[PDB]
RNA sequence: CUCGAUGUUGGAUCAGGACAUCCCGAUGGUGCAGCCGCUAUUAAAGGUUCGUUUGUUCAACGAUUAAAGUCCUACGUGAUCUGAGUUCAGACCGGAGUAAUCCAGGUCGGUUUCUAUCUACUUAUUCCUCCCUGUACGAAAGGACAAGAGAAAUAAGGCCUACUUCACAAAGCGCCUUCCCCCGUAAAUGAUAUCAUCUCAACUUAGAAUACCCACACCCACCCAAGAACAGGGUU
C-alpha cells in the first residue's frame, strides 16, 4: 500500500494541492511503526519544495473483501491537528473513515460521496 | 604481483 | 521369509475376508457404542482444579464464520470418527505427576499391524487405531476403556488447545526455515544469494550448539493454545475451532481443554466425564452454536 | 519441495515430455504392446486410457479427431483406433491397459515395464496367476465360508 | 536422609553449583539451597563425584 | 579445500564396511512353476518373457512382410494361425496370418 | 438447468464430507437469500447493512469482473467508474451484512475474466447507478454480446497480450503491432490444451450436487 | 610467535558476549508542588528506524520512534559475499628534481582461486485510544500516577476458507495463537546498649511448574499431504 516514495494524487480542491509542479506528490513518511500506510492513517507528503501532513483516502491494494479498492491512490491535505486544507472532495471515499470521526469530523463533513 | 590474490 | 496375506489365497476368497473383517469390526463398534449397559466406573461431579481427558480428531478443512457484528473468523473443522478409550493407569503405577489415559484415533486395517498391539486391541474388544495418545488426568475423572468419545465432549464458548504434526518440507534452506534476510542479487554477488553467511566468531573456534543452519523442517509435534469453539455438530461428530491448526488435511490431531490461567477454571457447566448420549432424558440438536454467531436460515443482520 | 504434484519431470521440458510419451503412445497403439522404463509407461497409461475414451466419441467428433491427430504422428492409426479399439472396449469402462514390471535393462540396469491393451491378438504374457483354490488355506477358507452360508 | 544434611557456615547461600547446558545463555548457577530444594540427592552426589578419581571407574 | 592427514586404513575400513555400504540380501525370490527357473516376486520370468518376445517379433516380421511397407496398418482386428488349424467363423472377417509351427501349450 | 460456479469444488483432494456440509449450510442460507442467477459481465446492484453510513445501508452497482473462491467464502468482483475514478468491490455472496442482490442486466462476455477493464478505457466501465433493471424473459437463452474493447496505451500492469490468458475482447490489432503479436506468440504452449490428464471431469459431482440440491429444497 | 604467505577499511548476512543501561522494570535523594528533569542503587530477560551527499566508521541535515547505548569478539565474520577507498603495472594536473623518478596531494581505470580431510554444528514484549480526569496536585497556568477495557507493531510458532503470486499443491502482501517473577528497598516487635533501633541477633511482612513425544520386526510391491538416500504413514 502507501509507503515511502509513492506518487500520490491529491484529490481535494486546494491551490497548494492542484498547483502544477515539475515533481509530483510523493509520500516520504508514514506515521506507523511499519512503513505501510492503510486507510485512515496519517502520512507526510512533499509538495512544491515543502512538506505537510496528509491523510490517505484510498489505496489501490485489496484490503478487506468488501472494503473498496481504487484504481488510483488518493490522499487529502490536513494541518497538524486535523484542520483540513481543502474545502470539499467531490470524489467518493471509503465509509471506513467516519469510524474515527472523533478525529476526522471536519474531513468527513467536507465530503460529498461515499462508497 | 596484482594486489590480490591474484589480480 | 516375511510375507503378507493377499498372496496365499484366491480371488474368490479375498472379498470374503474383506467383508468378514468389516462386519466384525463394525459389530464391535456397535457393541461398544453403549457403555451404560456395560459396567461403567464411578462418576463424580466437577471440582475446581480438576481436569478432563481430551480426545483426538481428524481435520477435514477450513471454513469462514461470521459473528452477529458481521465480522469474520476463519475456522477449522475437526471430525471424530471413533475415538475410543484404550486403557487406564494409576498415579503410583505410572510414577508420574498425574494419572493418564490413552485414546485411539482412526480405524484402519487389522492386517498392517504388529501381533502385540493386535492382541491388545482384541483383549480390549475394539479394532486397531492409528494413534494412541496419552492424556494427563486426575483420578476423579477415571473413564473406563472401550468408551466412545463423541464431539459433545466440548461445547461452544469454550477454549481449547490442539497438538499435531506440522507440514513436512524436508531439508530446506536457512531462509525459509529461520527467515534470514539473505544476500542481494546484483552488485557482484558471486554464488552467494541465499547463503547463511557467517556462522560464528573467530576466537570461538567452533560453532555453538543450537545454532541456526539448514536442516529438516516440519514434521514435528507442534501445539497451538487458546483456540475457541464456535459450533458443534453431533451426527457427524465435527467441531469448529477458530483460526487454524497444525497439520495437513485428513491428519489426526490431539485436542484438550485449554490450560491457560484465564481458561482453566471454567469446567463446571461442562460434563466432567465425556458426554453420554444414552441415558439422558433428551437428545441434543443436530448442530449447536455460540450465542453470538449468526445462524444460517436466520434473517440478514440489520443494525438498528 | 512437492506435495500433491501428480505429474513428474521426464525430459528437457513439458513439450519434451509430452512429445516423448506421445511417441510412446504412437508406438504402443499399433503393436498393442510395448516395453519401456517404468515411470514413462506409468504416466502414459492414463494418457492412453483418456485417448481411447475420447476415441469412443467416434470419427465425427471434430474435437476427438483433432486430439487424435495431435497425439498420433503416423496418421494411419487413428482410423484403426476409431474402428477397432473403441469397438473393442465398447463394453468396458476401465481397465483398458495392463502394466507389468519386468527385469531391468541389460546395460543401463533401469527398471522396465511392459504395457499392453487388453484383448490383443499376439500371444499373452506370463501374468502372475493367483494361488489355486485347491490349496490348503484356500480350502479352509472355503470351508468356513460355506459354514457361514449354511448358518445364515 | 540426604535431605537432612547440614553445611558448616552460610554455605547454603554462599556456595554455588554452576553448569552450562551447552547453548548460549545456558550458563546457570544455583545456590546449594535451590539445588537441595530441587534435588536433595544432587549435593552429596556431586560431592562424591568430585572426591572420586577422574577415571572411567568413577561412573 | 584440501585434506590435512592421510586417512587411516582402519577408519576407511569401518567406513566402507559399515552395513549401509554393504549389499542387501533379499528374501524375495521363488521358482516359476512353468519354466522352473527363479524369479523375483513382482517381476516376470525372464525366460518366459524372452520366448514370448521372440514369438511376437517373428510374427511381426511376418505381418510386416505381408503388409509390404509402412503406412499400411489396416482398420480391423487380426489373428494368428499355426499349422494344422483352420480359421474360425468368428474371425473370418478379421485379418488372418499364417505361421509355420504348431500351437504351444500356453498360447490360445 | 444451470449450476452455480461455487457449488462445484476444487481439483484438490479432501473428504467430500466437507463439501457436503458447506453445501447444506449455503443451501440453508439460500432458502433465505435468492442470489439471482448471473454471469461475468453482468451488471449487479447490491444493498448491504453497514454499521457506519447514512441509514447504515450501502448501495453499489457495478459490472461483474469475476467470480472466485469456493464454498461459503465464494466472492464476486464488481467495478464501476464514478467521478472519473474507478472503484472495485469484492462481495462475499454469503455474508449476512449484505441485504440483497439484484441483476440490472444479465450478459456474458467472450472473456471469462474481465480484469483488463482496468487498462481499458473508462467509458466501457462507466455505468450509472440510476439505471433500472432490464427485465429479461423468465426462460430464455443467455445473451452474449460479441464485441471488442479499446484500451489504454501499453503501460499496463498484467501484460494481457500473452496467450496464456486466452482472451479476445481486446483489440491488439490496433493496440499493438504485427511484430509485437508475433513476439507474444513466442509463449504459445499448445500442449496445455492438447494434454488430457490435467482437466477435471465434473459430471459425477455436479450430478450429485443436483441431487442434494433437489433433496434439500424439497425437504 | 608468524615473512618456505597470520589476506585490509567500510558495507551485506549471521550474530555470541560484558554492563560502565539508550528504552522498557523496581527503588532512594532532589534546589522533586504536578507533568517535565538531574543524580545514585539493582536489573543484560527483550528491543535498540528509515533516507540525502560522502568509500566512508564518525559528522551535518530531513522525518520518526519508548530508544535510536558504549565496548570486546584476529580494528568478530573475504575456504560466505562487495570492492567504493587505500591500491602493482597506464595516464593528467600542482609541486620537487638536469634527468630517470618522487609526493601517506588529488584525479579516471584496473582478473578477489579451492571438489571440505578432521573438530564443532545442523528444530514475549512495547506503543497508542477510552474511564480514572480536567482528578489529585497545583494561586493560577499546567496537569497525572494506579486499576480496568479496546485496537495495533514487533519476535516466535503454524494455515490456505477468503484475497493475492498462483492452481490436484507451494507461498505472502493475507489469517490464527502466544501464560512467571526477580531483591534494591520500604515496614512491625525487640537485645547486646533494658528508651529507641527493619534483624549479617534470633523472627514477622511486601517474596517455575504446566504442556509436548511415548506401543511394534506383517511389510515383496504400490500410494503418500512423509521424504536427498535410509527412514516414516496408508494399502479394508
Ligand atoms: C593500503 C594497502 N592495501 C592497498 C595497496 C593493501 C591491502 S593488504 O593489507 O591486505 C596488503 C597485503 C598485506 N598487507 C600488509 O600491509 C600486512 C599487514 O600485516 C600483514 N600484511 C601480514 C599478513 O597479512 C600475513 C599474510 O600471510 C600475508 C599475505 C597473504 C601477503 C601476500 C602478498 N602481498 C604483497 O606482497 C603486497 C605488497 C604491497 C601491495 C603492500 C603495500 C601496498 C603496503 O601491501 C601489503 O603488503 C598489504
Ligand atoms: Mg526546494
Ligand atoms: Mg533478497
Ligand atoms: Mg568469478
Ligand atoms: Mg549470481
Ligand atoms: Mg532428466
Ligand atoms: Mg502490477
Ligand atoms: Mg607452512
Ligand atoms: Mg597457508
Ligand atoms: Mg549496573
Ligand atoms: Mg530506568
Ligand atoms: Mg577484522
Ligand atoms: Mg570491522
Ligand atoms: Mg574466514
Ligand atoms: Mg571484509
Ligand atoms: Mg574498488
Ligand atoms: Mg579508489
Ligand atoms: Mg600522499
Ligand atoms: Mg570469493
Ligand atoms: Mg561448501
Ligand atoms: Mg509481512
Ligand atoms: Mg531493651
Ligand atoms: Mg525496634
Ligand atoms: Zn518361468
Amino acid at each position: 500500500a502507501i509507503q515511502k516514495m509513492t506518487r500520490v494524487r491529491v484529490v481535494d480542491n486546494s491551490a497548494l494541492g492542484n498547483s502544477p509542479y515539475h515533481r509530483a506528490p510523493r509520500c516520504i513518511h508514514v506515521y506507523k511503526k511499519n512503513g505501510v500506510g492503510k486507510v485512515g492513517d496519517q502520512i507526510l507528503l512533499a509538495i512544491k519544495g515543502q512538506k505537510k501532513k496528509a491523510l490517505i483516502v484510498g489505496h489501490c491494494m485489496p484490503g478487506p473483501r468488501m472494503t473498496p479498492r481504487f484504481d488510483s491512490n488518493n490522499v487529502v491535505l490536513i494541518e497538524d491537528n486535523g484542520n483540513p486544507v481543502g474545502t470539499r472532495i467531490k470524489t467518493p471515499i471509503p465509509t471506513s473513515l467516519r469510524k474515527r470521526e472523533g478525529e476526522y469530523s471536519k474531513v468527513l463533513a467536507i465530503a460529498q460521496n461515499f462508497v | 604481483x596484482t594486489x590480490p590474490f591474484x589480480x | 521369509s516375511g510375507t503378507w496375506w493377499d498372496e496365499h489365497l484366491s480371488e474368490e476368497n479375498v472379498p470374503f475376508i474383506k467383508q468378514l473383517v468389516s462386519d466384525e469390526d463394525k459389530a464391535q463398534l456397535a457393541s461398544k457404542l453403549c457403555p451404560l449397559k456395560d459396567e461403567p466406573w464411578p462418576i463424580h461431579p466437577w471440582e475446581p482444579g480438576s481436569f478432563r481427558v481430551g480426545l483426538i480428531a481428524l481435520k477435514l478443512g477450513m471454513m469462514p464464520l461470521w459473528t452477529k457484528d458481521g465480522q469474520k473468523h476463519v475456522v477449522t473443522l475437526l471430525q471424530v470418527q471413533d475415538c475410543h478409550v484404550l486403557k487406564y493407569t494409576s498415579k503410583e503405577n505410572c510414577n508420574g505427576k498425574m494419572a493418564t489415559l490413552s485414546v485411539g484415533g482412526k480405524t484402519v486395517s487389522r492386517f498392517r499391524k504388529a501381533t502385540s498391539i493386535l492382541e491388545f486391541y482384541r483383549e480390549l474388544g475394539l479394532p486397531p487405531k492409528q494413534t494412541v495418545k496419552i492424556f494427563n488426568i486426575t483420578d476423579n475423572a477415571a473413564i473406563k476403556p472401550g468408551t466412545p468419545l463423541y464431539a459433545a465432549h466440548f461445547r461452544p464458548g469454550q477454549y481449547v488447545d490442539v497438538t499435531a504434526k506440522t507440514i513436512g518440507k524436508g531439508f530446506q534452506g536457512v531462509m525459509k526455515r529461520w527467515g534470514f534476510k539473505g544476500q542481494p542479487a546484483t552488485h557482484g554477488q558471486t554464488k552467494t544469494h541465499r547463503r547463511p553467511g557467517a556462522v560464528a566468531t573467530g576466537d570461538i573456534g567452533r560453532v555453538w550448539p543450537g545454532t541456526k543452519m539448514p536442516g529438516k523442517m516440519g514434521n514435528i509435534y507442534r501445539t497451538e493454545y487458546g483456540l475457541k469453539v464456535w459450533r458443534i455438530n453431533t451426527k457427524h461428530n465435527i467441531i469448529y475451532v477458530n483460526g487454524s491448526v497444525p497439520g495437513h488435511k485428513n491428519c489426526l490431531v490431539k485436542v484438550k481443554d485449554s490450560k491457560l490461567p484465564a481458561y482453566k477454571d471454567l469446567g463446571k457447566n461442562l460434563p466432567f466425564p465425556t458426554y453420554f448420549p444414552d441415558g439422558d432424558e433428551e437428545e441434543l440438536p443436530e448442530d449447536l452454536y455460540d450465542e453470538n454467531v449468526c445462524q444460517p436460515g436466520a434473517p440478514s443482520i440489520t443494525f438498528a | 519441495i512437492s506435495h500433491g504434484r501428480v505429474f513428474r519431470r521426464m525430459g528437457l521440458g513439458p513439450e519434451s515430455r509430452i512429445h516423448l510419451l506421445r511417441n510412446l503412445l504412437t508406438g504402443l497403439v499399433r503393436h498393442e504392446r510395448i516395453e519401456a522404463p517404468w515411470a514413462r509407461v506409468d504416466e502414459m497409461r492414463g494418457y492412453a486410457e483418456k485417448l481411447i475414451d475420447y476415441g469412443k466419441l467416434g470419427d465425427t467428433n471434430e474435437r476427438a479427431m483433432r486430439m487424435a491427430d495431435f497425439w498420433l504422428t503416423e496418421k494411419d492409426l487413428i482410423p484403426k483406433l476409431f474402428q477397432v479399439l473403441a469397438p473393442r472396449y465398447k463394453d468396458q469402462t476401465g481397465g483398458y491397459t495392463r502394466m507389468l514390471q519386468i527385469p531391468n535393462r541389460s546395460l543401463d540396469r533401469a527398471k522396465m515395464a511392459v504395457i499392453e491393451y487388453k484383448g490383443n491378438c499376439l500371444p499373452p504374457l506370463p501374468l502372475p496367476r493367483r494361488d489355486s483354490h485347491l490349496t490348503l488355506l484356500n480350502q479352509l477358507l472355503q470351508g468356513l465360508r460355506q459354514d457361514l452360508r449354511q448358518s445364515q | 536422609n540426604t535431605r537432612h544434611i547440614a553445611f558448616s557456615g552460610n554455605k547454603w547461600e554462599q556456595k554455588v553449583y554452576s553448569s552450562h547446558t551447552g547453548y548460549p545463555g545456558g550458563f546457570r548457577q544455583v545456590t546449594a539451597a535451590q539445588l537441595h530444594l530441587r534435588d536433595p540427592v544432587a549435593i552429596v552426589k556431586l560431592a562424591i563425584y568430585g572426591m572420586l578419581p577422574k577415571n572411567l571407574h568413577r561412573r | 579445500a584440501a585434506p590435512k592427514n592421510r586417512r587411516t586404513i582402519e577408519v576407511n575400513r569401518c567406513r566402507r564396511r559399515n552395513p549401509q555400504k554393504l549389499i542387501k540380501v533379499k528374501n524375495n525370490i521363488d521358482v516359476c512353476p512353468e519354466c522352473g527357473h527363479l524369479k523375483q516376486k513382482h517381476v516376470l520370468c525372464a525366460y518366459c518373457y524372452e520366448k514370448v518376445c521372440k514369438e511376437t517379433a517373428e510374427i511381426r516380421r511376418q505381418i510386416g512382410k505381408q503388409e509390404g511397407g509402412p503406412f499400411k496398418a489396416p482398420t480391423i482386428e487380426t489373428v494368428v494361425l499355426y499349422t494344422g488349424e483352420t480359421p474360425s467363423e468368428q474371425d473370418q472377417g478379421k485379418r488372418i496370418i499364417e505361421r509355420d509351427r504348431k500351437r504351444p501349450s500356453w498360447f490360445t | 438447468r444451470f449450476l452455480s460456479p461455487e457449488f462445484i469444488p476444487r481439483r484438490g483432494r479432501t473428504d467430500p464430507l466437507k463439501f457436503q456440509i458447506e453445501r447444506k449450510d449455503m443451501l440453508e442460507r439460500r432458502k433465505v437469500l435468492h442470489i439471482p442467477e448471473f454471469y461475468v459481465g453482468s451488471i449487479l446492484r447490491v444493498t448491504t447493512a453497514d454499521p457506519y453510513a447514512s441509514g447504515k445501508i450501502s448501495q453499489f452497482l457495478g459490472i461483474c469482473i469475476q467470480r472466485s473462491g469456493r464454498g461459503l467464502g465464494a466472492t464476486f468482483i464488481l467495478r464501476n467508474v464514478i467521478e472519473g475514478q474507478g472503484v472495485e468491490i469484492c462481495f462475499e455472496l454469503y455474508n449476512p451484512r449484505v441485504q440483497e442482490i439484484q441483476v440490472v442486466k444479465l450478459e456474458k462476455r467472450l472473456d471469462d475474466s474481465l480484469l483488463y477493464l482496468r487498462d481499458a478505457l473508462p467509458e466501457y466501465s462507466t455505468f450509472d447507478v440510476n439505471m433500472k433493471p432490464v427485465v429479461q424473459e423468465p426462460n430464455q437463452k443467455v445473451p452474449v454480446n460479441e464485441l471488442k474493447v479499446k484500451m489504454k496505451p501499453k503501460p499496463w500492469s498484467k501484460r494481457w497480450e500473452r496467450p496464456n490468458f486466452n482472451i479476445k475482447g481486446i483489440r491488439f490489432d490496433l493496440c499493438l503491432t504485427e511484430q509485437q503479436m508475433k513476439e507474444a506468440q513466442k509463449w504459445n504452449q499448445p500442449w496445455l490444451e492438447f494434454d488430457m490428464m490435467r482437466e477435471y471431469d465434473t459430471s459425477k459431482i455436479e450430478a450429485a450436487i443436483w441431487k442434494e440440491i433437489e433433496a434439500s429444497k424439497r425437504s
